[PDB]
């Protein structure tokens, strides 16, 4: 019984940790997408600065 | 003449005592056989639940 309960507890631990990593993985993917948005914004500003009159 | 009565009585006592002693030896031997068989059946259950534990894993 102790060994079986050890298995049944460890396969709660492992699966809970895996779902936790799934959550944080999707959140990190979203963060990467928003950082990609901001980097593109920096690209656009660097382009605008080329247009002197607008930059003026 | 007289001594044969005492002789037979003592020898019958010896025979009965040896018989009951052998019976007590039988008690002990059968008790230890029960102990051993209990261990073997415990071992059978242990093997079966070992298989079940492996299947669980």
């Amino acid at each position: 019984e102790k060994k079986e309960k050890q298995i049944e507890q460890q396969k709660k631990i492992q699966m809970s940790n895996l779902m936790n990593q799934a959550r944080l993985k999707v959140l990190r993917a979203r963060d990467d997408l928003i950082t990609d948005l901001l980097n593109e914004a920096k690209q656009r500003l660097s382009k605008v600065v080329k247009d002197t009159t607008r930059y003026q | 003449s007289q001594s044969q009565g005492i002789q037979q009585l003592l020898q019958a006592e010896k025979r009965a005592a040896e018989k009951v002693a052998d019976a007590r030896k039988r008690k002990a031997r059968r008790l230890k056989q029960a102990k051993e068989e209990a261990q073997m059946e415990v071992e059978q259950y242990r093997r079966e639940r070992e298989q079940e534990f492996q299947s669980k894993q």
